[PDB]
């Protein structure tokens, strides 16, 4: 049920009937990654190597 | 308008504040085939690899949270444990997308063996509560003159929400989204205010709270599309009209501020601008009254001021008449 | 300066009023192997996963719309059944980058069997008008006691095209895209003005318009790149030079307003700045006249109008003016 | 044809020579998506059902 | 917020500049299996995907520059080339995430034979300066009665940072990146100010730079967020607070502007906004001292100077005593 | 080494200790790309065919 209002005096309008979702406050959780045909295993594990050295270099000093 | 006047906070402060944490009990515990198997590595893999890839051209820091950061069932499964009411965690499952854009991911570790990065997510302590979303236009004067117009312009438009007995002020209604009648807002982006700043609606010229405006003597044309409707201020020879998608023209808006409803309305045009007005229903109220900007007398209105109110410009003028009263004699 | 002059739109409400019709038509009929098989799949597929994965972290609703939304093909096929100018199909057919920049794609049902979603394209009612692009920068005295000094600005910057018999007028030329010699622009943020609004630019004390500006005792360094070269503002003790690449420095600005073209400028370096001036071909002018801060007594002069003009500065003056004439006596 | 003017009296320049190109209007159009080795073809409509479930989350209530 | 103070730079001017002179040279020349192999050739076509789908989105200019433009290796090999400092490489090297977001990529030609575009590197002309944060909020009264309240506040708030014998100032301090203790900045975001203008903070009144403030008579609340605590403007009604995460509320602030260190502090509340302190460690200094908005007298003050001075609020002060004294005579 | 002072006097606040790594100017280098189980190599070619059409396309007037 949402309505409006135009207040010619003032040239103002309000909309009412809403809801509120106000962020207040912050929840924090920790997520952790564990780490270590044929061919085709190969280039994934390339893959993985770029992504920790990646990674590695954004962590540095 | 009044955007800056809000304060100025750390967004990551708390997840870095986590992550430190994780650094220092690492230094304190540093004391003393099938083709089955193909496509479920290539499928973990991946994750990992767009994960790299967001936290590398984010610099470590993402929002909003994707998928690959946190699936789907992870992100249920947070907020199933987070302590808070079965409507705020009903309100987070029907709108993950949301939770998503408010949340953040920090790059924490990589210590060799291990991986981790810290999930900020929003907790919304304020549900429920009304909301309000005041629009305003510039208000000028409807004078035959070319220049020597004057105008004022309320400029605490923005969110209103009731809040812990006061109402929180969203200035930046941008920072505010809006699903159906639902309206999720950031506080860090907001005033903590009287719930007496609601009586600048009603009566502009009242005592308990001092509305906030501008003046100027720019009287230039333009609208401001509402809710459920359009504000049309038009000045000058600015031609404005508001049209039906499938009639035409259905009304042309003389020289002033007026409004008309969505409500058979498809688009409002203001001079060379065409505006879509939103298409939600709801009922519409036209409050009559006198445009307060007829009160003022132009050769004494102060037109340069950029952050005042109407209690502040009154005083002002005073100013200006006691120089004059007392002269004569 | 003036984007706060600018009117506020709902920018999807044209699509999202599309996307309330299918609900309503909804409800209103809701009433009484091989390889090659294996590849068509993924590729059909990965499109459905790239256009979930735009909507999922944008909340539904995506600009600029990706070839995953909508293909070039796609694209080309609503361009050619547009109701517009071949010269309007032949304008967005060679610039389909800035058409994607200009589109919004608004998710709107998934009924279990039919997945739809609302694609808003840019029309351009425009085309092939002259535009032009005005730069300004702050006018201050050359004089040689520290504090105490005038400054003048021009606030009305932006690009300017002619429309429909009048301007619309960009302040914020940043919503504006060039691409070689067109301006690309979304009349949403624009002002329409009257096409005399050009007169500030040859008579700035002009009576048809009344030129805006701004005016302060900030006498700070810095500089404007333009099309085809680069404005200097240096004051104060600021070392503000133009180099050539290859030669060096080849022109040291004296305190005051200054301008060199880029045919044969690579740089500008104005304190600790360095800016690459455009190296766009085209001729540039150098109208000589006397810096009109210079007409201003400091005494008498208004030094905080964030939003004046010329006439409305040069009144405030008289004022001031009139106050003490009418003293002595 | 690009040509730029600079107004030593007013510290300003005017560029001109520019066409427009100044979006007006829009034209809307609705895009409709039609819904219904081995074990490649199994993780690929696993894929589907992400997406399907995904789309249906954020078109909840 | 002074970031309008400013000047305007084309930031891709250069790249672009370097793209126009290879097409030139275009025209001057323009003068009379395996499985291993099906891997690579994804790999090496993923790339040429990624980029084309950069450019594409992104109108053919893209920030920041991805792994798909460049690789780390071939970033790494550009760094090794630059005549640069040896502490300038490692500098790049050790945050190359940042060189990154600072970077553009520039698509420039496609003849059929050769694909060709600008990469756009950051270089850093000054490293190992001193910088130093200024952080500013409103100094308003504490005063009993309602309305007719006066406030102050510095407008000159961002990073400092020692150059050329000068000091490059970034208004907009969003502008900065921080990594630890090292700053990433942009000097096109910044204006050069004489080393005196560090005056400001130890003494306000000082002759030799003129301090820049703002007024206003709008006493709200508000927190700003420091590097090592945070700032807290507390005014009227409002309920200001500094917790602690285990212990809970440690200290209720009064009326006026206070300030509390991030030591043993975890979240500072102002009003219904609750702000997160940083975390980081060092020490911090409180410095005594009266609120110079005690000085004034609220019935001269000018109480809508939007940019302004010290020395200028006060002359402006000594203009409304004038018009005083000399009037009873 | 990152210190922290309050003035109560000016409600102003100044961190130090932080040393800078300011963008002063630009290095330019030219990328250049050359350009020209049997039917996964198909779709593969079909994809740089709609690359390197998508780049002529961007690459228009």
């Amino acid at each position: 049920n949402i309505t409006e209002e135009f207040y010619q005096s003032t040239c103002s309008a309000v909309s009412k009937g809403y809801l509120s979702a106000l962020r207040t406050g912050w929840y924090t959780s920790v997520i952790t990654i564990e780490l270590s045909k044929v061919k085709l295993i190969k280039q994934e594990l390339d893959k993985y190597k770029n992504a920790v050295t990646e990674l590695q270099l954004l962590m540095q000093s | 308008f009044l955007g800056f006047l809000l304060g100025v906070g750390s967004a990551i402060a708390s997840g870095v504040a986590v992550c430190k944490v994780l650094h220092l009990e690492g230094e304190v515990n540093k004391i003393k085939s099938n083709i089955e198997t193909v496509i479920e590595f290539q499928q973990k893999n991946n994750r990992l690899l767009e994960i790299t890839r967001e936290f590398s051209v984010n610099a470590g820091v993402t929002t909003p949270v994707s998928t690959y950061m946190l699936t789907n069932s992870e992100l249920l499964s947070l907020i199933n444990d987070m302590p808070i009411t079965n409507d705020q965690k009903k309100l987070m499952s029907n709108n993950v997308q949301i939770v998503r854009q408010q949340s953040y991911s920090i790059m924490c570790i990589i210590k060799e063996e291990v991986l981790a990065y810290v999930v900020q997510l929003p907790l919304y302590g304020v549900i429920d509560t009304p909301c309000w979303k005041l629009h305003t236009s510039p208000l000028c004067t409807t004078n035959t003159k070319e220049g020597s117009n004057i105008c004022l312009t309320r400029t605490d438009r923005g969110w209103y929400c009731d809040n812990a007995g006061s109402v929180s002020f969203f200035p930046q209604a941008e920072t505010c989204k809006v699903q159906s009648n639902r309206v999720f807002c950031d506080t860090m982006n907001s005033l903590t205010l009287p719930s007496e700043v609601n009586l600048c609606n009603v009566d502009i010229f009242n005592p308990k709270y001092d509305c906030k405006i501008m003046t100027s003597k720019t009287d230039v044309s333009s609208s401001v599309i509402t809710s459920l409707g359009a504000i049309v201020s038009c000045y000058g020879k600015t031609k404005c009209t508001a049209s039906n998608k499938n009639r035409g023209i259905i009304k042309t808006f003389s020289n002033g501020c007026d409004y008309v409803s969505n409500k058979g309305v498809d688009t409002v045009s203001v001079g060379n601008t065409l505006y879509y007005v939103n298409k939600q229903e709801g009922k519409s109220l036209y409050v009559k009254g006198e445009p307060i900007i007829n009160f003022y007398d132009p050769l004494v209105f102060p037109s340069d001021e950029f952050d005042a109110s109407i209690s502040q410009v009154n005083e002002k003028i005073n100013q200006s008449l006691a120089f004059i009263r007392k002269s004569d004699e």
